[PDB]
C-alpha cells in the first residue's frame, strides 16, 4: 500500500536541571575587611571617563538605550510568531515524494 | 638584639657611592650582597613580634627608596644600582608578604610601602619580580581558596587520558588572608596607565593577560565530574575573570606613543569578552565596551585591525550581548578595510570566516539603524568581490560556501534579490 | 590562488543506466 | 554460484550514510545523564523532524546501520533517501535507556559513526571527550540563540580536510538549519570514507 510515515514524538520542554545560584569571587567574610589606598589602584568605571569623550559616551548610551528596545521589541514579535506556529512545522518537515 | 643589628647593619646600603668601579664598587657591591643575604636567610628561619617586623619594613623601605633614588644620571651606567636592586626588590616584597601572613601590619605601612612602590615604577626589574611574586600569588589563591590544584588539574588529567591579618589569630594560609593578600599585591604599582616608558607598559600588560589566561584556565577547569558519572553544582566561587576591564579601557585610549600596549589590551579585552559570561555584565561596563570596540574597528592603524579580527570569532555575536547591532556594521566595515589590503601576514582566515557569519542577520534583523537593503547589498558586494579576488585557499573556500548559505537563505525567504543571479554566475565560473 | 578501469567510463555506464531505469 | 550471488545482492545498490544524533540539557555534563534522555526540547524535536521521515523498524525493508528487528534498538528513527543516496541518523533520543545493558549498547551502537551532530543548549561550551569514542572525526555542535537563529561549531581531526558547506562559526537561521545540516553531514561522511 501507499508508504505512510509514523508520527513524530511528543516532546517534553521540562527537560534538565536548573539552578539559580549566586556567584560570590571571595567570600563575604573578606567584604568585612576594610579597604587600604591599595586595594583603590583600580579606578572605578564612573571615573574612567575623560572630558574628551563625555558626548561620544552620551550618544553610545543613547544609541545603546534605542537598541535595546528595538531588541526587545523583536524578542516579543519573535516569541509570538514561535508560539503562532505549530509542532510540524510545514516549510521544514521532510516527508517522502509522492 | 637583632633589631639593634639591623638598625645598625643598615648603614652599609647608604655607603656613599663611588668613583672607581673595579675594586671600591665592587667591595660595596659585595658587602651589600652579603647583607642581603644575610637578610633573606632570617627572614625565613626566625621567629620575631610585630615589633620587630615593622622595624625590619621600615628598614627595607628606607634603603629602597634611599639607594634607587638617583634618576639625574643617562650617560653614567654604574652596575651599582641595578645590581643591588636586582635582590633588593625580591627581598623587600618576600619579606612583605611574610610580615602581612605572619603579623598584623598597620594601613600608614601599607600606604608608605604602596607609594614608595609607585613613585619607583620606571625600573623593569621591579616589573620582572612583580610578575613572578604575582605568579606565586595566583598559584597560592588556586590552591587555597577554590580547591583546585594548579600541578594538576582534572582538564590536565583528561588531556592526559580567623586570619591574623583579618582581625582575627590563625596564622597561615587560609582564604580570608589569601583573598585580601592577593587583592591588595596586585595595585601595587598603582594605577598601571600612568607608566611612562613604554617597553615597561607592553611588559605589564602581557603579564596581565598571561594572568587573566591562568585565571580563565581555572575557572574552566572548575566544576568537572572525575568520576564521569554525576554533574556537579556549579560551585558559589568563581574566579573574577573581567576585573581588569578597568585598566584596559583606559589603556586603550593612550595616545600612539603607546601603540604596543594599547594591541595588548585590546588583545585582552576581545579574549576577555569573547567567552560565556556567568553574570550578566552591567549597562555602564557594556557602554564602555562598546564605546572603545567602536573606537577601536574605526581606526587608522591596520594593527589595530588584524588584532581586533584575528581575536574575535563570531562567538561574541553567539554570546548574545544586549545591544550589539552596531558592532554588525562596524565588523562589516573592518572586514571590508582589513580584507582591501594584500599584505599576506593579515588574518584573512578569520576576516572571511566573520564576514559570513553575518550573512544571514539583515534578513531576520529588519530594519536595524546600523538602511536594511543597503547593508544587504554592500555585504553582498563585499562577498562577491572577495570570492573572485582572495588568493588563499582557505579563505576563498570559505567565501564560496558564505555565497552559498545567502543563496540558500535568499530563496527561502523569498526576497527576489536582483543580486542571486550573480551569485549564481559567480558560482557557476568557480 | 597560491596553490583498473577508468572512473570515467564506468561513471558515463552508471549513469546512463540509472537515467534510463529510474527518471520518472 | 550460490554463495555468489547471495553475497552479490547482499552488497547495497545506493550510497549509505550513518549518522548519530545527541542531545544535552541544561547542567548536563556526564556521560550517564547524557545518554539517558529519552526526549528533548521542542526546538530539538522540531529540527530532527526535518532531517528526514520516521519507518517502523519492525518492517522497514531499507537500510538499516546496526539497528535490530527485535525493538531494543527503539521503535522509529529518522530516515532519509534519494535516487542515489541514503542516510539513517541514530537518534539517542529514540533508543530505550531503562537499564545498564541499554546503555552499553546505545554507546557501542552512537559510537561506531563517524560524523556526530551534538545538540547542545547547556550553558558552558561542550568539551571533547564527554562521550567517549574511538571514530568521531566530524563534530558538529549546535547552539541555540535568540531571535530563533543558531549558531554552528565543527570541530575535526587534522587529517580530514576542508568538507562542507557549513563554515566554522557559521550563523544560519531555523529554516535553513536541518538541509544545511544534512548537507554538510553527507559531505563530511563522505570526506571520512575518501580519508
Amino acid at each position: 500500500k501507499l508508504f505512510v510515515p509514523e508520527p513524530r514524538p511528543v516532546p517534553k520542554n521540562d527537560v534538565g536541571f536548573k539552578y539559580s545560584v549566586k556567584h560570590r569571587p571571595f567570600p563575604e567574610e573578606v567584604d568585612k575587611i576594610p579597604f587600604v589606598k591599595a586595594d583603590l589602584s583600580i579606578p572605578d568605571l564612573h571615573e574612567i571617563v575623560t572630558e574628551e569623550l563625555e558626548e561620544r559616551h552620551e550618544k553610545l548610551r543613547s544609541g545603546m538605550a534605542q537598541q535595546i528596545a528595538y531588541e526587545i521589541h523583536l524578542e516579543q514579535q519573535s516569541e509570538e510568531e514561535l508560539q503562532k506556529r505549530s509542532f510540524p512545522d510545514p516549510v521544514t518537515d521532510c516527508k517522502p515524494p509522492p | 638584639l637583632l633589631q639593634v643589628f639591623l638598625t645598625n647593619s643598615a648603614n652599609i646600603f647608604l655607603l656613599e657611592p663611588c668613583a672607581e668601579v673595579p675594586v671600591l664598587l665592587k667591595e660595596q657591591v659585595d658587602a651589600c650582597k652579603a647583607v642581603l643575604i644575610i637578610f633573606r636567610r632570617m627572614i625565613m628561619e626566625l621567629t620575631m613580634n610585630k615589633k620587630t617586623w615593622e622595624q625590619m619594613l621600615q628598614i627595607l623601605l628606607r634603603i629602597t627608596e634611599a639607594v634607587m633614588q638617583k634618576p639625574k644620571d643617562k650617560q653614567i651606567k654604574d652596575l651599582f644600582a641595578q645590581s643591588l636592586a636586582g635582590l633588593l626588590f625580591r627581598t623587600l616584597m618576600v619579606a612583605w608578604i611574610r610580615a602581612n601572613l605572619c603579623v598584623y601590619i598597620s594601613r600608614e605601612l601599607w600606604d608608605d610601602f604602596l607609594g614608595v612602590l609607585s613613585s619607583l615604577t620606571e625600573w623593569e626589574e621591579l616589573i620582572n619580580e612583580w610578575a613572578n611574586i604575582m605568579d606565586s600569588l595566583t598559584a597560592v589563591l588556586a590552591r587555597t581558596v577554590y580547591g583546585v590544584e594548579m600541578t594538576n588539574l582534572p582538564l590536565d588529567k583528561l588531556s592526559e587520558q580567623c586570619s591574623i591579618i583579618a582581625g582575627g589569630s590563625l596564622t597561615g594560609w587560609h582564604p580570608d588572608s589569601a583573598a585580601v593578600l592577593w587583592r591588595r599585591v596586585l595595585g601595587i604599582l598603582g594605577d598601571v596607565n600612568n607608566i611612562q616608558s613604554p617597553k615597561i607598559h607592553a611588559r605589564v600588560f602581557c603579564y596581565l593577560y598571561e594572568l587573566w589566561y591562568k585565571l580563565a584556565k581555572i575557572r574552566d577547569n572548575l566544576a568537572i565530574s572525575l568520576d564521569n558519572q554525576s554533574s556537579p553544582s556549579p560551585p558559589v566561587l568563581i574566579p573574577p575573570l573581567r576585573m581588569f576591564a578597568s585598566w584596559l579601557f583606559k589603556a586603550a585610549t593612550l595616545p600612539n606613543e603607546y601603540k604596543e600596549g594599547k594591541l595588548q589590551a585590546y588583545r585582552l579585552i576581545c579574549a576577555m569578552m569573547t567567552r560565556r559570561q556567568d553574570v550578566l555584565p552591567n549597562s555602564d561596563f557594556l557602554v564602555h565596551f562598546y564605546l572603545v570596540m567602536h573606537l577601536g574597528l574605526t581606526s587608522e592603524d591596520q594593527d589595530i585591525l588584524n588584532t581586533i579580527i584575528r581575536h574575535c570569532p563570531p562567538r561574541f555575536f553567539s554570546l548574545g550581548f544586549p545591544g550589539f547591532s552596531m558592532l554588525v556594521g562596524d565588523f562589516i566595515t573592518a572586514a571590508a578595510r582589513v580584507l582591501s589590503t594584500d599584505i599576506l601576514t593579515a588574518p584573512r582566515s578569520e576576516a572571511v570566516t566573520v564576514l559570513g557569519s553575518l550573512v544571514c542577520f539583515p534578513n531576520t534583523y529588519q530594519e536595524i539603524p546600523l538602511g536594511t537593503e543597503d547593508v544587504k547589498h554592500y555585504l553582498i558586494n563585499i562577498l562577491l568581490k572577495n570570492a573572485t579576488e582572495e588568493p588563499n585557499e582557505y579563505a576563498r573556500c570559505i567565501a564560496v560556501c558564505s555565497l552559498g548559505v545567502w543563496i540558500c537563505e535568499e530563496l527561502a525567504q523569498c526576497t527576489s534579490h536582483p543580486q542571486v543571479k550573480e551569485a549564481i554566475n559567480v558560482i557557476g565560473v568557480t | 590562488v597560491k596553490s583498473s578501469l577508468e572512473l570515467i567510463p564506468l561513471t558515463a555506464r552508471m549513469v546512463m543506466a540509472h537515467l534510463v531505469n529510474h527518471l520518472g | 554460484l550460490l554463495r555468489e550471488l547471495k553475497n552479490l545482492d547482499s552488497r547495497q545498490c545506493r550510497e549509505t550514510h550513518k549518522i548519530a544524533v545527541f542531545y544535552i540539557a541544561e547542567g548536563q555534563e556526564d556521560k550517564c545523564s547524557i545518554l539517558s534522555n529519552e526526549r528533548g526540547s521542542q526546538a530539538y524535536e522540531d529540527f530532527v523532524a526535518g532531517l528526514g521521515w520516521e519507518v517502523d523498524l519492525s518492517t522497514h525493508c531499507g537500510f538499516m546501520g546496526g539497528l535490530q528487528r527485535n525493538g531494543s534498538t527503539g521503535q522509529t528513527a529518522p530516515y532519509y533517501a534519494t535516487s542515489t543516496v541514503e542516510v539513517i541518523f541514530h537518534v539517542s533520543t529514540r533508543m530505550p535507556s531503562d537499564s545498564d545493558d541499554s546503555l552499553t549498547k546505545k554507546l557501542r551502537h552512537l559510537g561506531n559513526d563517524e560524523v556526530h551532530i551534538v545538540w547542545s543548549e547547556h550553558s558552558r561550551d561542550y568539551r571533547r571527550g564527554i562521550i567517549p569514542t574511538a571514530f568521531g572525526d566530524v563534530s558538529i555542535i549546535i547552539y541555540p540563540m535568540k531571535n530563533h537563529m543558531f549558531f554552528i561549531a565543527i570541530t575535526k581531526k587534522p587529517e580530514v580536510p576542508f568538507f562542507g558547506p557549513l563554515f566554522d562559526g557559521a550563523i544560519v537561521s531555523g529554516k535553513l538549519l536541518p538541509s544545511l545540516v544534512c548537507a554538510t553531514c553527507i559531505n563530511a561522511s563522505r570526506a571520512v570514507k575518501c580519508l
